[PDB]
């Protein structure tokens, strides 16, 4: 199966980020605005199949906005994210459902409060309370910490298969194939090895 | 009376450690992760061949699946007393076998030594494979 | 060929339109990307406007017609006043045909909902600038359309919500509060027909899409109609009987009943409140017989997820919550009210038990609100007791962890009332739980988790006799549960939980001086299991009760020989040997927090001496070695051993604060020492190796020497109670020690650590070394601006150090900035400006601190050449670089603290507060006031900015702003009808007269 899904909320607030880490496992450290939207597919394997969200992830910012609600265009589901660490983003969360929900009448939607890694949280637990009258899912994530990095998605998959008990399972692993060193590679393998173990790992300081 | 109506089960676990696991961008000249959570060292009980498994935290979503080819070597990271980086060859976590240098980080120096050290003894168990 | 649509010399291709449009919204990777690329600079192209008539009528593609009013959108929010009127009006008519033509095509009408919606949205944008100065008949032609036709009738209650939305919901931040007022005096004035229109729709009845559309304008209409619409009229009868019966209407009518229940209401009105009483009675009838009974299981519906069960039952929560935080009292009184009121909470009670967090959140809310209530008002308990009981194994079984601060404290607070409300009943829950994790019936280990939490969160509710009972109890009954259990992750689980609800009970730890020694005993046991987390509770439970029972720890207890602090530390090295270095470190902390209770100093400051014993001969032994031998210094081990004793210091610091300074006067001069030791290695090394160095195991322990030296004389310095002693003793080897290596390592190298310590030093002494406070700036200043100025991303940390420092030295300091070379000085208003222009908040806000405290410092020296220099030099740049802010729309978090400075510019002018012409002769008669002066130079300023204004735009905006200049409030009201102004073209300048 496979569902359009749509990401909007203030510039900077972790959206290109948190699909980054759910397509390719990394934790991008740069702000890189996105320019209108970019569109990723995102497989989760399911206790009922794989289930497919087709993500587009939408400019936050006013000048990189393009098309705007015109990204919002048969939607079937959304998360709307702000950053607990920025008060402005919280305040925008109304404007964000608004277009959203004019676009997209009867979609699930999750609000996702991000970067609750960060000690100085401004967005307090007690202020965020939008998504209650507007029947919005609320998870605190963060894209840096996975905390509750898959709840959003869980939750999607859920509300779009019709089916409250569905889990994320472990992803088929096949067995792996034997390698055969090429000798005209060796001198190339030595190089890349040689700037990689010279590269620093970042983050030497986390937990791993 | 009548009553109401992941490919691994084939797999010994020879070792188990979380871990966080990246690979090197040449392009961005940079490591980027790939995943966190339990790096597995599976002996499959058909070909006694020992394979990386490493799935991330949360999704469980393949971030490692390679033989241990006795061909590879564990080298150290310039920032780091707790990681290995090594050239893999043919890694197929996202489906296409793709030639990878790996970098993979431990909660502590002693964990990536008994890595290194279990590294080692599947090379080893490959070899005579 | 996509980019055919991008040559507007040619005529449009509507057809090459589609394409793109349907290769954007439906192909894939590569074609999706360029055709995204296309319409996104077909949509920007200025002239695609004109195009709209022509992509409207001609394209058969819904989205090509979307984006196509997009565009339209565009040009009726920015530059619609720049239309000659005939134009206004054929695009005004253009898009009400097309909307009726919709609506009049059953087919369209069922299958274009969001081209239609989108339609009505472009309609509202043009009623925002026409409606109703130039299109008086709009409303009684929709009242009157509305007859013709049910599809037209629905889709203009879209319209009307749309109206209400643009005017009353989201018109604050998107319209000058004129042009917001004109709209609502506009609706206020017609809304008597609205309603009128509404109402016979919602009698007459019959189409359920029809009913649902006028039922989502009245919840818009709710937000801000006069009470009487709805007490007044037969309105409240038909939501809470008709409406809550069909399954259709019944989501949209509860939200429109809860919103009923926020109206401002006449308060001291009988006929009011029996109407209040019964449309809630009305709409709980219809639930219990249409929906669900009382006795109902919702967390089985809610977790079984069928149709729209999960938000009607939020929906049902918010209604039931929302009313009866207002009205309860409407039902308590009258005993033919009371099934109603125990009714309406019985479906809360239920309502709580659902698994939704969020759900659980917003019932809690309502219980918090209850209970606090029954807690303190008269004759009001005796009503709610068997809720209550409910609703203590409601809180119980879903106790949260206290790292759930929020969730924790708002659980804690209602099982603290409902103790004090009944405690009998509190204890006897907790106890036949625990009874049912030792029989095995309700065993595991989140619930023996949530149950220990639940037990710790009443802690100084009951009597201290009921309290002593209790925890006997439990604990006994925790200690038998450890027992019973098998293997030590079961034993370690419950072991855990004890030694948590021990911790919560301090009042029993300190009545029972024989178990408190015990517990610690045991503590200390459990500091040798290498069992995962048990060392760390044992640790975290030490501190907790050090930090509630330390009195206990200080005073010779009745039968021992010693106070226990004595007899901690003569054993410590046994009871640490086998924690972490964070565990020793909290230990050790721990201890601290003890030795600050004797008030003794001789001894205090022997009880410190004694507790760091260890490190100090750790210490004396690497330093003795070390200087004899520098090289011992490369070894890993003894690079890890230094850390962990500075960190030792450090822990200890924390807890004895001005109480450490004989064991800080034991190490300085050594640790300063080292500290110069250990910087040479890190600038050879990075000589040696290069830049990565830095990155190296060796080079990172060195520089965590340095930065715990600098965490150590930070921590000490922040709470010093004797500051002679801290000019006299600390400053100058800190000063000479860190300073110089600071500004004479390679940017990569320098630690941020270094500007916090010194923020630190000048906070609490500056005042008393001023040549000190000069020395920062020349070793910190230029060579931290040239870190920070070239982007705004590199060295985060230095920045916010960077200006932290240069607001306390701002603040504590100001001479050093009157020292500062001309250049230099102007440096420091381009790195004021810089931060001004950061989006980072907490540089940002600092550079508007260190201005608006610049000026105020300015001012303090009043009329003297400095000041009048500083005003010649720097005003208009202060003015202008907080304008550019203000109106940038990168710098919105900033916005209070913009206006509040650029008032404070302006004010000064206003008041004649500035000596000197801020004009420079024969630029303006040489007579001229700065106030006629400003205004010239702000006019010029605006109108180059903001081309599109016209000259009466902006005069109008600088009278108002310099009028308002002594109101923040309304001043900062002026710059968002400014910011509003600035989006689009004809503003009109009578908005800045607004009162
Ligand atoms: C003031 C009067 C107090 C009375 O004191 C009584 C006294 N007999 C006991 C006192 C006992 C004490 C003070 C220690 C207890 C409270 C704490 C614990 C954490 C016991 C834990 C388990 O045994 C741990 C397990 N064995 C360890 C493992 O294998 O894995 C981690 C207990 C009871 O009779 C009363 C509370
Ligand atoms: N601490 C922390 N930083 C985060 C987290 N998620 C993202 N960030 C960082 O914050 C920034 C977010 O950048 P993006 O993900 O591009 O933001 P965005 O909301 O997609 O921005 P636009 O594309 O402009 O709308 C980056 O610097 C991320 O590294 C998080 O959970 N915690
Ligand atoms: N000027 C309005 C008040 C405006 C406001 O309160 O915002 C009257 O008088
Ligand atoms: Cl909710
Ligand atoms: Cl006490
Ligand atoms: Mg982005």
């Amino acid at each position: 199966v496979q569902f359009k899904l749509v990401l909007v909320g203030d510039g900077g607030t972790g959206k290109t980020t948190f699909v980054k880490r759910h397509l390719t496992g990394e934790f991008e450290k740069k702000y890189v605005a996105t320019l209108g939207v970019e569109v990723h597919p995102l497989v989760f394997h399911t206790n009922r199949g794989p289930i497919k969200f087709n993500v587009w992830d939408t400019a936050g910012l006013e000048k990189f906005g393009g098309l705007r609600d015109g990204y919002y265009i048969q939607a079937q589901c959304a998360i709307i994210m702000f950053d607990v660490t920025s008060r402005v983003t919280y305040k925008n969360v109304p404007n964000w459902h608004r277009d959203l929900v004019r676009v997209c009448e009867n979609i699930p939607i999750v609000l996702c409060g991000n970067k609750v890694d960060i000690k100085d949280r401004k967005v307090k637990a007690k202020s965020i309370v939008f998504h209650r009258k507007k029947n919005l899912q609320y998870y605190d994530i963060s894209a840096k910490s996975n905390y509750n990095f898959e709840k959003p998605f869980l939750w999607l998959a859920r509300k779009l298969i019709g089916d409250p008990n569905l889990e994320f399972v472990a992803m088929p692993a096949a067995a792996p194939p034997e390698v055969v060193m090429d000798p005209a590679l060796a001198a190339q393998y030595e190089h890349d090895l040689e700037v990689a173990q010279t590269t620093a790992l970042p983050d030497e300081d986390d937990d791993l | 009376f009548e009553p109401v109506v992941t490919m691994e089960e084939d797999e010994e676990v020879l070792y188990k450690v979380r871990a966080k696991l990246f690979r090197f961008d040449a392009d961005a000249k940079e490591w980027k992760e790939r995943g966190t959570g339990d790096c597995k060292f599976l002996k499959n009980k058909k070909t006694n061949k020992v394979r990386i498994l490493m799935r991330r935290d949360k999704t469980l979503k393949i971030c490692a699946n390679h033989i241990i080819a006795p061909e590879y070597t564990l080298k150290p990271n310039v920032g780091s007393d707790r990681s290995w980086v090594y050239a893999c060859t043919a890694d197929i976590a996202e489906g296409e076998a793709e030639a990878f240098t790996f970098a993979i980080r431990f909660g502590s120096k002693e964990n990536a030594d008994k890595f290194k050290e279990e590294f080692e003894k599947a090379q080893e168990i490959n070899k005579k494979a | 060929s996509m980019e055919g649509i991008l040559d507007f010399s040619n005529d449009l291709d509507i057809a090459l339109l589609d394409q793109v449009v349907s290769t954007f919204y439906q192909g894939e990777g590569v074609q999706q990307k360029q055709a995204q690329e296309i319409l996104t600079k077909f949509q920007d192209n200025p002239d695609a406007w004109e195009k709209v008539d022509q992509i409207l009528q001609f394209s058969t593609n819904p989205q090509s017609k979307f984006i196509a009013l997009s565009i339209l959108d565009k040009l009726i929010t920015r530059k619609w006043k720049l239309l000659p009127n005939d134009h206004r009006i054929g695009i005004r008519n253009f898009v009400v045909g097309m909307i009726i033509s919709m609506c009049q095509d059953d087919e369209v009408f069922k299958t274009q909902k969001n081209l239609i919606n989108k339609s009505d949205l472009t309609l509202v944008q043009i009623l925002k600038q026409e409606w109703p100065q130039n299109w008086p008949e709009f409303i009684p032609e929709l009242i009157g359309s509305s007859s013709s036709s049910v599809n037209v009738c629905e889709n203009n209650m879209i319209v009307l919500k749309l109206l209400s939305e643009e005017v009353f919901d989201f018109s604050a931040e998107q319209m000058t509060q004129a042009k917001a007022l004109h709209l609502k005096n506009s609706m206020s004035k017609e809304f008597e027909q609205i309603f009128k229109l509404c109402f016979q729709v919602l009698e007459q009845g019959s189409s359920s899409s029809l009913i649902v559309a006028t039922l989502e304008s009245l919840l818009r209409y709710l937000h801000w109609i006069p009470y009487r619409y709805i007490y007044e009229t037969n309105i409240l009868e038909l939501l809470s009987t008709k409406f809550m019966t069909s399954p259709d209407t019944r989501a949209i009518t509860l939200k429109c009943l809860t919103e009923v229940s926020n109206l401002k209401i006449p308060q001291d009105n009988d006929l009011i409140k029996r109407q209040t009483v019964l449309f809630f009675q009305n709409t709980l009838q219809q639930i219990a017989t249409s929906v669900m009974p009382v006795t109902a299981d919702l967390k089985a519906t809610y977790a079984n997820a069928n149709g729209n069960d999960q938000s009607f039952l939020q929906d049902l929560a918010m209604f039931l919550t929302t009313y009866l935080a207002r009205n309860r009292a409407l039902l308590e009184s009258d005993e033919s009210l009371r099934e109603l009121l125990l009714n309406a909470h019985q479906y809360l009670i239920q309502l709580s038990k659902i698994e939704e967090r969020e759900l659980f959140k917003t019932t809690l809310d309502y219980w918090h609100n209850l209970v606090a209530d029954l807690f303190y008002e008269p004759l009001k308990k005796h009503i709610y007791e068997e809720i209550c009981s409910q609703l203590r194994l409601v809180i119980i079984e879903n106790m949260v962890r206290p790292e759930e601060i929020q969730l924790y404290k708002s659980e804690r607070e209602v099982l603290v009332y409902l103790t004090h409300l009944n405690v009998i009943d509190t204890e006897e829950i907790m106890i036949s739980k625990l009874a049912r994790q030792i029989d095995g019936s309700e065993w595991s280990w989140h619930n023996i988790n949530t149950l220990s939490w639940a037990i710790g969160s009443i802690s100084g509710t009951m009597s201290e006799d009921t309290e002593k009972r209790f925890v006997v109890t439990v604990i006994k009954d925790l200690l038998g549960l450890c027992e019973q259990k098998r293997g030590k992750d079961n034993k370690a689980v419950v072991a855990r939980d004890i030694m948590y609800v021990v911790g919560e009970y301090p009042r029993f730890l300190k009545a029972h001086w024989n178990f408190l020694r015990t517990v610690i005993l045991k503590l200390f046991e459990f500091m040798h299991e290498t069992h995962e987390g048990v060392q760390d509770m044992a640790c975290d439970t030490f501190i907790k009760i050090v930090q509630k029972c330390k009195y206990h720890f200080v005073i010779q207890q009745p039968r021992e020989s010693e106070p226990f602090i004595q007899t901690i530390i003569r054993d410590i090295q046994k009871t640490t040997a086998d924690l972490q270095p964070q565990q020793v470190h909290t230990f050790y902390k721990a201890c601290g927090i003890i030795i600050s209770e004797e008030r003794s100093v001789a001894e205090r400051n022997r009880l410190l001496s004694d507790l760091m014993q260890l490190p100090n001969m750790a210490w004396d032994t690497i330093v003795e070695q070390s200087t004899a031998n520098p090289t011992l210094l490369l070894d890993s081990e003894t690079v890890k051993i230094i850390a962990n004793i500075i960190k030792t210091n450090v822990a200890v610091c924390t807890s004895m604060g001005a109480d450490f300074y004989p064991q800080l006067g034991h190490i300085y001069y050594n640790m300063l020492q080292l500290y110069r030791a250990v910087s040479s290695m890190i600038s050879t090394q990075v000589a040696a190796e290069g830049l990565i160095a830095t990155k190296t195991p060796k080079v990172r322990g060195l520089r965590t020497i340095k930065k715990e030296i600098l965490k150590l004389v930070e921590t000490y310095i922040s709470k010093a109670r004797n500051l002679d002693d801290v000019v006299k003793v600390l400053v100058e080897p800190l000063l000479n020690a860190v300073l110089e290596d600071y500004m004479n390592n390679v940017p990569d190298a320098r630690d941020a650590e270094v500007l916090n310590c010194m923020t630190t030093v000048v906070e609490k002494v500056g005042h008393m070394i001023p040549q000190g406070v000069i020395l920062i700036l020349q070793s910190v200043f230029e060579c931290t601006l040239d870190m920070i100025n070239k982007d705004f991303t590199e060295y985060p940390e230095h920045r916010v150090e960077f200006y932290k420092l240069l607001k306390v030295i701002n603040e504590k300091s100001f001479a050093a900035f009157l020292e500062l070379p001309p250049a230099a000085f102007k440096l420091f208003v381009d790195a004021i400006c810089w931060a001004f222009k950061h989006n980072n908040r907490d540089v940002e806000v600092n550079g508007l601190q260190i201005a608006l405290d610049l000026v105020k410092n300015i001012e303090r020296m009043g009329n003297v050449p400095f000041a009048n220099e500083f005003h010649k030099n720097y005003f208009f740049i202060f003015v202008s670089e907080t304008f550019f802010v203000l109106t940038d729309s990168d710098h919105k978090s900033g916005f209070s603290k913009q206006a509040l400075l650029l008032m404070k510019l302006i004010s000064l002018v206003y008041d004649n507060k500035i000596s000197v012409p801020l004009y420079q002769e024969a630029e303006v008669p040489q007579g001229t006031s700065n106030q006629v002066y400003l205004s010239q130079y702000l006019a010029n300023m605006l109108s180059n900015a903001f081309p599109h204004l016209t000259s009466e735009q902006i005069a109008s905006f600088l009278s108002a702003l310099t009028k308002q200049c002594k109101d923040l409030v309304v001043f900062k009201g002026t710059l968002r009808d400014f910011l509003v102004q600035i989006k689009e073209v004809g503003g009109d300048p009578t908005d800045y007269l607004f009162a």
